[PDB]
Parts: structure tokens; C-alpha cells; sequence
């Protein structure tokens, strides 16, 4: 609960009381919540389905990708129980920070990518993209996951754990003042999917109205549908990125000089990324609770 | 009624370049892939160049690879560079199409004489003049150096016919197969590596040279020609 | 109408049911004779084999 | 007067009743008890012939037992190499609702018709290249449901008007022409040696014609509802057709009757086709329920199942040498099983 | 391979064909038209220009409709209403100026294969169905009605007759009322096959 010099840089990390107390219990709730879900919904995907449409390509997609972060969550689970004295050594840690990012990375992908396609199978039914072939889908979905793979693979490259005191610490989100490319990442993943989610939705729920087709139920389940799904990236993501704002601000403003500061605020980062974990966990309302063939099985 | 013709032929500078062109009337021309080949002036069939439907693929012999061009409104090119003494030749236009019970090289336009100022599979006829009467049976036989019947069962020799002053017509093709419009008196015969047209009960309209040929690979091959020549 | 359409109704099967008609007993007994001795000659109920098979 | 016809009708029916019923001494699956089962028919897909991309509705063989025509509702008819799955030739139609073809024993023609209620030949060896309509045979007042060549010259039609009729392929005309349904004259087979054929119509009859002297011969029924499909038993001597009720039924051309019948309780799918094997032995029947079954026709029970296809099969084919058997169903993919 | 490749050059070409001429027919929009004999079809028809099957086909805003008048077949529907299936719509026309036409709704609108399929229907000759309200009352077609002769009723009373038919929940049946002399025949298709068109989209995205 000091600092730390690395990275050619001033950084400082804080193994407080209350992490083991909240955090584990909160993680173990996601991942028990997250493959419960995800996985039957693989199971679906693979045995229950049939055939295959854009659509359901790209849904198949976002459910793969919160599986391997659900797959991520029992090791942080131990990570946090030992106080960030990561056991497993080298290898895993650089793998596990690498699919960990990308797989958020990536679920935020194909959330938006859900929403461009809901966009344009509602505002501009006729259009040439709602008649794409499963191939082209598939050759489009290579591409989405390697801009997500590329984007992070350096966190394969980076040097882990880091040593101090009693503990080596598997971690990418200490406190420091060089801004690695993950921040920004970590910052744009939010704002501009955001920007796609919201623009898209609320185009589609405009078409929906002004068509005069909203008056029937089903409409209706469609129309709320599509805003619970905004409400759910925004309550997952925002108060991360919020405290991430915040501890750059503190850095801006005050610097690493007095890093006692800094020790709550750094236990809230922790707790609320935890929700980055909750988009995924809360997956099946992308997949159960609309449609008719999720309630028939 | 089917039909091909041909234009550019005449005297020709050696070193020098021609275009040769191919007018193709009555058939659906795209669908068919194209050749060409040329007899030179008192010998044997060669073959030149060869150009599929849509242009997918193109071939041609080894001595003539990058010295012409073959390219294809129902009209055929040929595009002649550096003509030497040894390309003077009557050209003929002949069509094909490809596919399972298909008749390639069925078809031949009439020519245009041209004239200038070891892995393959070779072939030999054993005999080169056939004495012959109307009403008599006679035989004509062919060999290649490297087995023509192949592993899908099929055997691909083809034999053509050519009258004296006329572009050869095909008779048998794969080796056992009748050519449409062709009589009955005709038959293919032999299997794996020699071959044998028998001709039963034989009439002056039979009087011509006799050439065999491979199609199992390019460049495709002919024979030397038997003359079955009338007494 | 009815009167043409009815006798040739009764003309047909006046004129059908004179047919000679044959035991069911040799009439089924016949196919099974058929069916045994063209066994020897059918690739879907005894396996061909991938050598002689050309839907390998 | 009319009510001494229509008795008279009666007493022949109850006389052939009669007839009928003092001949079946035995039953076959009596007889046949003693024999021994053909066993599980496994049976996998060889080849798949991707390609068309609307509802598949009918195929035929030729007479080589390699080449084989495909039709469906995209106004394709396609010729396949079922050696290679090449394409052979790619026929566009004149009008896109076929519901039939045929491939002569020639092999120089293809037929095919529907909706349009014309049947066209299709000429697959013209010295031009491609291939062309020889001849439109129009007459039928609705759709042509099924069609056989009994030679090059002439074609055998069956048609939703109540009517089988013979066309001189040549000169375009009926040369006879069969009225005697009471319905629809749903499907149709010419028996091996030609000379007679059966067609099962929607007033669930079935009826054998003489194709010389132009009159039903004899008259089968048993049937609960349409006869979707039927065909010769390879000797000739048999036929077995495919209800909308669920089930196949094996009739005896001598016995006049019904011999043996093909269902189970977990069967409620109406029959599209049923087609024997080489040996007779094996009758293959394609089922709206997406499956299609193989029943050993002398034991009446389950040979095996030739399940492959996401939606019903329309069509099912034995080769002439009893080599494979094709299906080809409305998930418009043709599939070859052996 | 030998002068088996050239075959196989064949083979990919027309494959090729086949692809290009179905990306270009998906771009069309099929429409199955249908009513009793004499109920005004063809006066719809009409208006939208150009013993079998009878496509008429008609272009607007950048969707080709093709529209298939299958009246002319002179047999039973169930063998050959099968070929249907693959329609974006039922288009079905009823003359208020005529009752078969209501039984044949309640056949067709709850058949097997159409259960999932959305019916458009169009009530043609309103202006005569005014006249006739005019002169004989409804009664005398429907002698349960319970309600007073005029058109905005009557003719509403009868779109209900029409509409109550349905008894699948997967379905919606767009009425229109038709004076035969309107140009807007083609906007009506269009803007309700808009509407089946994105119901379909919702569905095959699982959100609806
Ligand atoms: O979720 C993450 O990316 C994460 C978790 C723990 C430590 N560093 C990063």
C-alpha cells in the first residue's frame, strides 16, 4: 500500500482490507451468473438452432467472446484471494491480461456490431447489407476479432509479474503517469461504442414510432428491448471509466507525490470493474429474453 | 448450318508478324473453347494454340509459346510475331466443348494458307499408304509412347478423317465412340497404348488420310497420317 | 349428362371385372422369388465395398 | 332410368368385393415370415449437390446411371455428373414453376413442366451447342403433375385436369389420352417393358392403363386419402404408391389387391415418393417430415433411416443399376446415398 | 485430370451464372394475388400496368413486384398452393359491390403453409358498396348485423367480418378500402410490405 517505480515511470498499487472482503464474492457471483447463462446459450447456438443468418453469426460471436472472459474469471477470482500474489507465474499472466482485455474488447465489438445490424435491418430494410451471405459474415467477423486481437496482443509482449514487497502483482491498471495505449483503449472502448449503441437505438426506436407500428405488442417488446440493451452497456461500463477519469485527474492535479490519496479510489476502480465483468454476466438479455425460440426451449 | 471461316493468309516477310482471324457463324460460340491448327504444306497436322470458354485457360506448342497469341462478337485471333521459314502453314479454325459425352475438335473451318518468303506423348502410325479397293475392309492403326487410357476409364485417342481439298472431319473420338453424321462402317478398336480404326466395307467416299491423336495432355499430338489410297 | 356419364361407369367395370384374378398365395409368393434371386444383384441391401464402389 | 344404372354400378362393385376377397387365401407377410430380415440398411451421404437455390421439386436418372436432371421453383433445371458433382448443363426455363421433369433413355432429352400446365422438351444434343426447346406440348387444362418418356418420340403426361395423356413428341399432339380419375392424376410410372403404367390420382385410386389400346385396365384402392406418389416393382408384376395418409401400400397386378402395408404409430408425415431397389427387396419412401425411411418390402419393417435434409424431401431416385439412391428436397440440395 | 479440367472450367462457369442470375432475382419481391371470381383483381392489376399462372410484375421505388394472379387454375388449391410458400405477401381483393370471398379468406388465411405468411386486403369498389348501402341494406348479406345502414359502418363491419378470421397470432391482415379509381394502389403494397419486411427482419434477429 506504497508505490512503486516501473515502466521508466512513478506507478503506485494498494492491496487494502476491503478487496478480499467485496471483490471475490462479486467476481464468483459473475462467474457463476456468467457461464450459467453463456453456456446454455452456446449449448443453443450449437444444438437447439439450425441454421444460420448475419444476425445470429454475429450473436454467436458476442456469446463467444463473453465466454472466454467468463473462462478468465476463476484465476482473478484466486488473484484477488491471494492479494495479487499471482501463483501461476509467468505464462499465465500474460495470457490471462491478454484475453482478458481483448475479450472485453471484443464483447463491446460485437455489441455494437448487434446494434449496426439492428439498425439497418429496421431503418433501411431493403439495403444490400440485410442479404449478405453467412460467408460474408463470417469473413466480416475475422476481421471484427482481429482488430481485437491485434489491438492488445502487445500485452503478451509486456513483462509480468511485477515484484515488490510481499506480493508479484499480475496486473495492467496500477496508477501511473505514462499513458500506454491500453488507457486509451480502455477510454474509447467505452465512448465510441457508446456513440454507435446509442445512435443506433435510437434510430430504431424512431423508425419504429414514426412507422405507427409501435402500437402493437410485439413491436412493443421489440422497442424496449432494444433500450434495455443500451441501459445495460451504459450501467456496466460508465462508472468504471468514470473512476479511470478520476484517477487521472488526481494524477493531473496532484501527481504521485502523496499516493495515500489515492487508496479508496483505487479499490472503487477494482469494484466497478467488476461491472466490465457484468456486461457479460447480464448476456442473456442479447439472446433469452427476446425471440420465440428462447422461452420454447 | 454450322460454319467457321478464316481470313489473313498470303505471302509474309520472314521476322516479320500477321494476324490471323476466325469468323464463327451458327453455333453459341461463347460456350466453346477453340483451337487452332495448321498443316504445313505437304505434310502432316500440327497443333498451334488452344483458348477455353471465357478464356479461362490458354496453351500452346512448344515451338510457338510467346511468339504467337491467341485471343477471342463470335470472332477468334491469332496473333503471329516473328514468323520464321518453318511457320508457312494452311491454318484451320476448329471448335470443341467440353463436358461429360461431349465431341471436342468435331468441327473445323476451312483454312487459310500462310506462307513466308521430349516429355510429351509421342505418336506413330505404322503405315503411311493403304492400297484399296471399294467393297474390300481395311485397318489402320496407331501407338503412343505413353498409355492413353486413363484412371476416370476413358481413352482419349481421337481419329479424323481428311479428304484430298477438304478440312478433316472427326470419325471416332475417346477411342470407341461414333462421330455424329458419320456412317456406320467405321469403328474404333484396341485399348491402353495401340489403337486401331477399322473401316468395314470401304467406298470411294473413304479415299483420305487417316490421322490419330492424343488429348490426354498438352501439347496434343498427332500422328503422321496413313493415306488410304484408292488401287 | 348423368344418363352417357353412369353407363360408362357400369361399362368399365362390367368390362374390368371379367380380369382373371390369381391367388394372393402365388401372387406375393413369386415377388419373394424375385426378390432372392436378384439379391446377388443389388449394392444398396448387401454393402459395396470402396474398391468396386464409384460413389467413393 | 339413371337408378338402374347406378344399382348395377353397385352390384359390380360388390361382385369385384367378391372376386377380390375369395382369392387372398394368404397374406404376404405371411408367406414371407420364414424369410430372413434384410437387417439396418446404414446408408451416407456421398455426394452433395449444392447448386440450386430454391425448393428442389423433381429428378431423374438417365439410363447410364452417372448423368442426372434436377428441377426446382428458381426456373433452373440443371443436368449433374453424380460421379463429380460437375454441372453438366444449366437449363434456364420459360417459366419458373416446375413441378416435374424427366431425362429420356436416350439421354437426348430432357422434359419438364408445372404450373404453366405446357410441357417442354428440351433437345440436350443440338449440333449448335446449347440446348433448346424442341417441342412445347400444350393441352392440359392445369398442371402437369408428372411425365415419362416411353421412347424419344413420345412422352407420357399426368396432369391436375383428371388426365394422363400420350403425345407424339413429333407432330405435338395427343396421340391418346386417359379420362377416369375423379380427381387429380397426381403422380405416374411406365412399367419396365412399357406397354402399361399406373398413375395415382387425388381421389385416392389408382388406376393401370394400357398405353396401345388406350383404356384402364384394372382399378386399385385402399387408400384413406391422395396418392402423392407410386411406381412399378422391378418385375413388373407389382406397384406400391405413397398416401397423404402416411402411409405406402405394395398392390399385385394379378391378385388385383393389396398385399402389404407400410406405416408406424410414430408416422404421421404424408409420403412424396417411394421407390424400390434393384432387387425389389428394399422400398425407399421420401416423407414431409424431413426424413425418408428404407422398409424391407417382403417383412414390412423398418430397413433404416436416410435422414440428411433441413426440410421435407420432394423426390427420390434409385439408379438403373441400383448403385445409389438420390433425394433432393426443398432445402434445395440434391444428396446422393449409399 | 486430362480434358477433364475443361470440364471442370465448364462446370465453375455455370455455377458462376447461376450465383448472378439469383443475387439479382432475390432483389424482387413476390406477392401472391388471389379472391373470387370476379372480385376486382384485375382492376388492381390494371392499374398497376402489364389457362395457366398469370405474372403481372410492376417496379416502384427501386423494389420489382411480381404478382402472380393464380386464379386461372381450374383445380384444387392444396396440391399447388404448396408452391407459394415463399411469398412476402397474400394479396387479397374483395368487391363490396358483390360472400364466397369470406369463406375462402378464413381457408386460405389459416392454411398450413401460410400460417406465418402476412395478408394484405383490399376492399375494391367502395364508391358502388356507397351506392349500394344507398338502396339495399346490409342486411341482406350479413342478416346478423346489428347496426345502422350507412358506409362508415357497414363497410367497417365488414372489414371485421374479414379480419376476425385468423386464428394464428403471428400474422396481421392490412386492410385497405379501394374506390377503383386510385393511383395509389402501389403505394399501399409497398409501404405495407415495408412493414413485413422489417417484421421479418425483428424476427430473424430474435428481437421480436
Ligand atoms: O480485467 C482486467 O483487465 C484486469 C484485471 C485485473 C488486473 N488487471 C486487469
Amino acid at each position: 500500500d506504497h508505490f512503486l517505480e516501473i515502466d521508466k515511470k512513478n506507478c503506485c498499487v494498494f492491496r487494502d482490507d476491503f478487496i478480499v472482503k467485496v471483490l471475490p464474492p462479486v467476481l464468483g457471483l459473475e462467474f457463476i451468473f456468467g457461464l450459467l447463462g453463456n453456456g446454455l446459450a452456446l449449448w443453443i447456438f450449437c444444438f437447439h438452432l439450425k441454421s444460420w443468418k448475419s444476425s445470429r453469426i454475429f450473436l454467436f460471436n458476442l456469446a463467444v467472446a463473453d465466454f472466454l472472459l467468463i473462462i478468465c474469471l476463476p484465476f482473478l477470482m484466486d488473484n484477488y484471494v491471494r492479494r495479487w500474489d499471482w501463483k501461476f507465474g509467468d505464462i499465465p499472466c500474460r495470457l490471462m491480461l491478454f484475453m482478458l482485455a481483448m475479450n472485453r474488447q471484443g464483447s463491446i465489438i460485437f455489441l455494437t456490431v448487434v446494434a449496426v445490424d439492428r439498425y439497418f435491418r429496421v431503418v433501411h430494410p431493403h439495403h444490400a447489407l440485410n442479404k449478405i451471405s453467412n460467408r460474408t459474415a463470417a469473413i466480416i467477423s475475422c476481421l471484427l476479432w482481429g482488430i481485437t486481437i491485434g489491438l492488445t496482443v502487445h500485452l503478451l509482449k509486456k513483462k509480468m509479474p511485477i515484484q515488490n514487497g510481499g506480493a508479484n502483482l499480475c496486473s495492467s491498471f496500477s496508477i501511473c503517469h505514462t499513458f500506454q495505449w491500453h488507457e486509451a483503449m480502455f477510454l474509447l472502448e467505452f465512448f465510441l461504442p457508446l456513440g454507435i449503441i446509442l445512435f443506433c437505438s435510437a434510430r430504431i426506436i424512431w423508425s419504429l414510432r414514426q412507422r405507427q407500428m409501435d402500437r402493437h405488442a410485439k413491436i412493443k417488446r421489440a422497442i424496449t428491448f432494444i433500450m434495455v440493451v443500451a441501459i445495460v452497456f451504459v450501467i456496466c461500463f460508465l462508472p468504471s471509466v468514470v473512476v479511470r477519469i478520476r484517477i487521472f485527474w488526481l494524477l493531473h492535479t496532484s501527481g504521485t507525490q502523496n499516493c495515500e490519496v489515492y487508496r479508496s479510489v483505487d479499490l472503487a476502480f477494482f469494484i466497478t470493474l467488476s461491472f466490465t465483468y457484468m456486461n457479460s454476466m447480464l448476456d442473456p438479455v442479447v439472446y433469452y429474453f427476446s425471440s420465440p425460440s428462447f422461452p420454447n426451449f | 448450318d454450322v460454319q467457321l471461316v478464316e481470313s489473313g493468309g498470303g505471302l509474309v516477310q520472314p521476322g516479320g508478324s500477321r494476324k490471323l482471324s476466325c469468323s464463327a457463324s451458327g453455333f453459341a460460340f461463347s460456350s466453346f473453347g477453340m483451337h487452332w491448327v495448321r498443316q504445313a504444306p505437304e505434310k502432316g497436322l500440327e497443333w498451334v494454340a488452344y483458348i477455353s470458354s471465357g478464356s479461362g485457360t490458354i496453351y500452346y506448342a512448344d515451338t510457338v509459346k510467346g511468339r504467337f497469341t491467341i485471343s477471342r462478337k463470335n470472332t477468334l485471333f491469332l496473333q503471329m510475331t516473328s514468323l520464321r521459314s518453318e511457320d508457312t502453314a494452311m491454318y484451320y479454325c476448329v471448335r470443341s466443348i467440353y463436358y461429360y459425352g461431349s465431341s471436342p475438335f468435331d468441327f473445323w473451318g476451312q483454312g487459310t494458307t500462310l506462307t513466308v518468303s521430349g516429355s510429351d506423348i509421342v505418336m506413330t502410325q505404322a503405315t503411311s499408304s493403304v492400297p484399296v479397293t471399294p467393297g474390300e475392309s481395311v485397318s489402320i492403326s496407331c501407338r503412343s509412347s505413353k498409355s492413353l487410357l486413363h484412371s476416370n476409364g476413358n481413352t482419349y485417342l481421337y481419329w479424323f478423317l481428311q479428304r484430298p481439298g477438304q478440312s478433316p472431319q472427326l470419325l471416332i473420338y475417346r477411342m470407341s465412340n461414333l462421330a455424329s453424321g458419320v456412317p456406320d462402317r467405321f469403328s474404333g478398336s484396341g485399348s491402353g497404348t495401340a489403337f486401331t480404326l477399322t473401316i468395314s466395307r470401304l467406298e470411294a467416299e473413304d479415299v483420305g488420310v487417316y490421322y490419330c491423336m492424343q488429348h490426354l495432355e498438352y501439347p496434343l499430338t498427332f500422328g503422321a497420317g496413313t493415306k488410304l489410297e484408292l488401287k | 349428362a348423368s344418363i352417357a356419364q353412369a353407363r360408362k361407369l357400369v361399362e368399365q367395370l362390367k368390362m374390368e371385372a371379367n380380369i382373371d384374378r390369381i391367388k394372393v398365395s402365388k401372387a406375393a409368393a413369386d415377388l419373394m422369388a424375385y426378390c432372392e434371386a436378384h439379391a446377388k444383384e443389388d449394392p444398396l441391401l448387401t454393402p459395396v465395398p470402396a474398391s468396386e464402389n464409384p460413389f467413393r | 332410368e339413371l337408378d338402374q344404372l347406378r344399382q348395377e354400378a353397385e352390384q359390380l362393385k360388390n361382385q369385384i368385393r367378391d372376386a377380390r376377397k375369395a382369392c387372398a387365401d394368404a397374406t404376404l407377410s405371411q408367406i414371407t415370415n420364414n424369410i430372413d430380415p434384410v437387417g439396418r440398411i446404414q446408408m451416407r451421404t456421398r455426394r452433395t449437390l449444392r447448386g440450386h437455390l430454391a425448393k428442389i421439386y423433381a429428378m431423374h436418372w438417365g439410363t447410364d446411371s452417372r448423368l442426372l436432371v434436377s428441377a426446382s421453383q428458381d426456373g433452373k433445371l440443371i443436368i449433374w455428373d453424380s460421379y463429380t458433382t460437375n454441372k453438366v448443363h444449366a437449363i434456364p426455363l420459360r417459366s419458373s414453376w416446375v413441378m416435374t421433369c424427366a431425362y429420356a433413355p436416350s439421354g437426348n432429352y430432357v422434359a419438364c413442366g408445372g404450373l404453366d400446365n405446357i410441357c417442354s422438351i428440351y433437345n440436350l444434343k443440338t449440333r449448335e451447342g446449347n440446348v433448346r426447346v424442341s417441342r412445347e406440348l400444350a393441352g392440359h387444362t392445369g398442371y402437369l403433375s408428372c411425365c415419362r418418356f416411353l421412347d424419344d418420340n413420345q412422352i407420357v403426361t399426368s396432369s391436375g385436369d383428371t388426365t394422363c395423356a400420350l403425345w407424339d413428341i413429333e407432330t405435338g399432339q395427343q396421340t391418346t389420352t386417359f379420362t377416369g380419375h375423379t380427381g387429380d392424376v397426381m403422380s405416374l410410372s411406365l412399367a419396365p417393358d412399357t406397354r402399361l403404367f399406373v398413375s395415382g390420382a387425388c381421389d385416392a385410386s389408382a388406376k393401370l392403363w394400357d398405353v396401345r389400346e388406350g383404356m384402364c385396365r384394372q382399378t386399385f384402392t385402399g387408400h384413406e386419402s391422395d396418392i402423392n406418389a407410386i411406381c412399378f416393382f422391378p418385375n413388373g408384376n407389382a406397384f406400391a404408391t405413397g398416401s397423404d395418409d402416411a402411409t405406402c401400400r405394395l398392390f399385385d397386378l394379378r391378385a388385383d389387391q393389396e398385399l402389404m402395408t407400410y406405416s408406424h404409430d410414430n408416422i404421421i408425415c404424408g409420403i412424396t415418393s417411394v421407390s424400390f431397389s434393384k432387387s425389389g427387396r428394399l422400398l425407399l419412401a421420401g416423407y414431409d417430415d424431413f426424413n425418408c425411411n428404407v422398409w424391407d418390402a417382403l417383412k414390412a419393417d423398418r430397413a433404416g433411416v436416410l435422414a440428411g435434409h433441413d426440410n421435407r424431401v420432394s423426390c427420390l431416385g434409385v439408379t438403373d443399376d441400383g448403385m445409389a439412391v438420390a433425394t433432393g428436397s426443398w432445402d434445395s440440395f440434391l444428396k446422393i446415398w449409399n | 485430370s486430362a480434358e477433364e479440367r475443361a470440364a471442370l472450367e465448364r462446370s465453375k462457369a455455370i455455377e458462376k451464372n447461376l450465383k448472378e442470375d439469383g443475387i439479382s432475382a432475390a432483389k424482387d419481391v413476390k406477392l401472391l394475388l388471389l379472391g373470387a371470381d370476379n372480385s376486382g383483381k384485375s382492376t388492381i392489376v390494371k392499374q398497376m400496368k402489364i389457362t395457366g399462372i398469370v405474372e403481372t410484375h410492376f417496379t416502384f421505388k427501386n423494389l420489382h413486384f411480381r404478382l402472380f394472379d393464380v386464379g386461372g387454375q381450374r383445380s384444387e388449391r392444396k396440391k399447388w398452393i404448396h408452391c407459394f410458400e415463399d411469398v412476402t405477401a397474400i394479396i387479397f381483393c374483395v368487391d363490396l359491390s358483390d360472400h364466397e370471398s369470406l369463406m375462402l379468406f378464413d381457408s386460405i388465411c389459416n392454411n398450413k403453409f401460410f400460417i406465418d405468411t402476412s395478408i394484405i386486403l383490399f376492399l375494391n369498389k367502395k364508391d358502388l358498396f356507397g351506392e349500394k348501402i344507398k338502396k339495399s341494406p346490409l342486411t341482406i348479406c350479413f342478416p346478423e348485423y346489428t347496426g345502422p345502414n350507412t358506409y362508415e359502418d357497414a363497410a367497417a363491419y365488414i372489414q371485421a367480418q374479414f379480419e376476425s378470421k385468423n386464428r394464428s397470432p403471428n400474422k396481421e391482415i392490412y386492410c385497405h378500402m379501394t374506390c377503383a379509381t386510385d393511383t395509389n394502389n402501389a403505394q399501399v403494397i409497398f409501404d405495407a410490405v415495408t412493414d413485413i419486411i422489417i417484421a421479418n427482419n425483428l424476427r430473424g434477429c430474435g428481437l421480436y
